[PDB]
RNA sequence: CGAUGCGGCGGCGUUAUUCCCAUGACCCGCCGGGCAGCUUCCGGGAAACCAAAGUCUUUGGGUUCCGGGGGGAGUAUGGUUGC
RNA sequence: UUGCUGCAGUUAAAAAGCUCGUAGUUGGAUCUCUAGCGUUUACUUUGAAAAAAUUAGAGUGUUCAAAGCAGGCCGCCUGGAUACCGCAGCUAGGAAUAAUGGAAUAGGACCGCGGUUCUAUUUUGUUGGUUUUCGGAACUGAGGCCAUGAUUAAGAGGGACGGCCG
């Protein structure tokens, strides 16, 4: 089931079996390339850029048609962000709850919460710690 | 019961089945060329899309955002590809 | 079954069920043997021959009886091909 | 032409060597195999008397083969005796890292460079002109394995009459049997 | 969340036939369930199995045979030795005439029996019979 | 097995936004996740009952808390928290 | 009726009011040898080491037996065996299973190539002074080659976005 609930939700993507690039595609691996940077340039996520990708230029999975994922294009030429994705969702989620609950003592709801957020940055925090993306002196303010 | 081949089953039954809980799995989800009434230009659009799309070529809205497939607009009229 | 010796020291050999391969128990009332006839391929008369069936009471009580005993008389050649 | 890694050519490539040369001069794909050329070439007896031919060509090479294959095929066929030819990738296969190993691993071998991902690849390589959409792999009573490989419709026509050609050139280079179905959709 | 994958397989395996179904399917594949069926099938108790193959983990479709009682695994881990496995072959087997303790050992996966005759103990994986 | 709540998918025909589509309200199916219900010799249980309280002597998926005849007793004392 | 094998916890005695969470336990597919090695273990099989007595157990008519270590043949021919000995520590095979890592701002592997410092203690029959190479190291300025280097994307999980819903 999930992290923080009791629903156990089955909705993710089921991506087909053939690898094989579409007949159809005209861009090539360089030209995908070249639009990845061009759209990392604009101050997007992976997420996003892969989003826009697949919806207008009909580009079905980035790393069937170039051989490699976002993230690893972005760090390979050095447009990577420092945070992770996911890590800098989370903290920006948590610090706009925090400043929703300085006003509001009496959101017992949003105490709970924060405190379920607060958990998931941990134990992302301690996994990227363990593979040596972030520093080992880092913690959370 | 008790006879299925669960080795081969028939097609309909196959796609009526859940996408991920299939056989082998597959995407219920497509690509369709889009051709605009206003523009020469032909554009290729995702069946479940999240992002509204502008046509550059006359700078008009094609698909909008749903909780599941994406509305086309009318006139612009969409055909499967392969 | 078969001591050193080579003699069969048993009571019986059980018959076990044609459908689910199970061995059909002395106080198995539920259980069920069936015959069916063969006709002469020219005339269609019942020239004689039969074939045998035998379904466990599980199977009869499941309901799966009725399949079971179609499925095999398709293989035997009894019920006609699709 | 021709450029082989033990530095020593056999009359069979050096045969088919020639037997592309006309190809540049001849047709319009001089652009194409100038750039390019084949490493091995070999001959084998399927279906109990059919020869069939193997071009061992280079890995990097090969996404530009791929582009011509489908012309290249029916113009060597032409050339020469009407025979079944394919095109295979030279795949490096190191071995698997045991206990008592020389002193060469001192770097990781690449998940690329092992025994079912090379065969699956050149399995890929085999068939490019008809995509593999399906794999299976029945096992029998005797404990002998078989791998039942589902194509598309799109190309049927293309290699229907080859699935002797595939299902006697497989067990040659692997070791294990392989049969070619045609799912409907 | 799943672990011990063989466990799933076995407790499936094991329900379908109690149920009466002539195929049962298994999800996902790994090596070690596809040896252990080997070892279950050379024994004749399945017979012939399928492995669909998608690119993630595969899945098994086993033929069921009306001949399984029971296939059980043992988790976890056990160390088993040749003088101890008199001890296991004595709890686990109904009977002394017939039944199987599938070891995982340094030559392989394979029934108590081999793993006696070629005189080598290993990691009791399940039994069946 | 028939309903039901939220979302999605496909399809005759009624109606409203005049009409064409396109959105609502219905109608007939499907898929996933929830609140449940009816039926059943799947199978359990001492039974009442439970599609879980089933897959248990044919006994091992992972892990936490926790009972050991009835009283004395949630008592006495000690510690700790609290005005 | 203390349950590892092997017990219970709806009503018989029993699941914390509820969620988070560190330690603890458990954890999804996938990779077929050149006197030094090979990535290191756990696991398993073998070997030596391990006091007798005791226990199992060979031989032996204590008159039988519990015992005992004696005895048997007409000066002789005998016996005083053998096994087990948790764990851990040594030793040599196996490599399934289970942990761990071998190259990602390439100071990565493998090949011949340029120089800085020092040194081996053979050498100009032996002997005193300079300069050497060979034998052997760290530091570097480049070059060729690797089929050059990232398995898959869990009906595992986090996050993104879309239209709703309560």
């Amino acid at each position: 089931g999930r992290m923080h609930a009791p629903g156990k939700g089955l909705s993710q993507s089921a991506l087909p079996y053939r690898r094989s690039v579409p007949t159809w595609l005209k861009l090539t691996s360089d030209d995908v390339k070249e639009q990845i940077y061009k759209l990392a340039k604009k101050g997007l996520t992976p997420s996003q850029i892969g989003v826009i990708l697949r919806d207008s230029h009909g580009v079905a999975q980035v790393r069937f048609v170039t051989g490699n994922k976002i993230l690893r294009i972005l760090k390979s030429k050095g447009l990577a962000p420092d945070l992770p994705e996911d890590l800098y969702h989370l903290i920006k989620k948590a610090v706009a709850v925090r400043k929703h609950l300085e006003r509001n003592r009496k959101d017992k709801d949003a105490k709970f919460r924060l405190i379920l957020i607060e958990s998931r940055i941990h134990r992302l925090a301690r996994y990227y710690k363990t593979k040596r993306v972030l520093p080992p002196n880092w913690k959370y303010e | 019961p008790l006879a299925k081949d669960l080795l081969h089953p028939s097609p309909e039954e196959e796609k009526r089945k859940h996408k991920k809980k299939r056989l082998v799995q597959s995407p219920n989800s497509y690509f369709m060329d889009v051709k605009c009434p206003g523009c020469y230009k032909i554009t290729t659009v995702f069946s479940h899309a999240q992002t509204v799309v502008l046509c550059v070529g006359c700078s008009t809205v094609l698909c909008q955002p749903t909780g599941g497939k994406a509305r086309l607009t009318e006139g612009c009229s969409f055909r499967r590809k392969q | 079954m078969q001591n050193d010796a080579g003699e069969f020291v048993d009571l019986y050999v059980p018959r076990k069920c044609s459908a689910s391969n199970r061995i059909i128990g002395a106080k198995d009332h539920a259980s069920i043997q069936m015959n069916v006839a063969e006709v002469d391929k020219v005339t269609g008369r019942f020239n004689g021959q039969f074939k045998t069936y035998a379904i466990c009471g599980a199977i009869r009580r499941m309901g799966e009886s009725d399949d079971s005993i179609l499925r095999l008389a398709k293989a035997d050649g009894i019920v006609s091909k699709n | 032409i021709v450029k082989p890694n033990g530095e020593k050519p056999d009359e069979f490539e050096s045969g088919i060597s020639q037997a592309l040369l006309e190809l540049e001069m001849n047709s319009d794909l001089k652009a194409q195999l100038r750039e390019l050329n084949i490493t091995a070439a070999k001959e084998i007896e399927v279906g109990g008397g059919r020869k069939a031919i193997i071009i061992f060509v280079p890995v990097p090479q090969l996404k530009s083969f791929q582009k011509i294959q489908v012309r290249l095929v029916r113009e060597l066929e032409k050339k020469f005796s009407g025979k079944h030819v394919v095109f295979i990738a030279q795949r490096r296969i190191l071995p698997k890292p045991t206990r008592k190993s020389r002193t060469k691993n001192k770097q990781k071998r690449p998940r690329s460079r092992t025994l079912t991902a090379v065969h699956d690849a050149i399995l890929e390589d085999l068939v490019f002109p008809s995509e593999i959409v399906g794999k299976r792999i029945r096992v029998k009573l005797d404990g002998s394995r078989l791998i039942k490989v589902h194509l598309d419709k799109a190309q049927q026509n293309n290699v229907e009459h080859k699935v002797e050609t595939f299902s006697g050139v497989y067990k040659k280079l692997t070791g294990k049997d392989v049969n070619f179905e045609f799912p409907e959709f | 969340v799943r672990m011990n994958v063989l466990a799933d397989a076995l407790k499936s395996i094991n329900n379908a036939e109690k149920r009466g179904k002539r195929q049962v399917l298994i999800r996902p594949c790994s090596k070690v369930i596809v040896r252990f069926l080997t070892v279950m099938m050379k024994h004749g108790y399945i017979g012939e199995f399928e492995i669909i193959d998608d690119h993630r983990a595969g899945k098994i479709v086993v033929n069921l045979t009306g001949r399984l009682n029971k296939c059980g695994v043992i988790s976890p881990r056990f160390d088993v030795q040749l003088k101890d496995l008199e001890k296991w072959q004595n709890n686990l087997l109904p009977s002394r005439q017939f039944g199987f303790i599938v070891l995982t050992t340094s030559a392989g996966i394979m029934d108590h029996e081999e793993a006696r005759r070629k005189h080598t103990g290993g990691k009791i994986l399940g039994f069946f019979f």
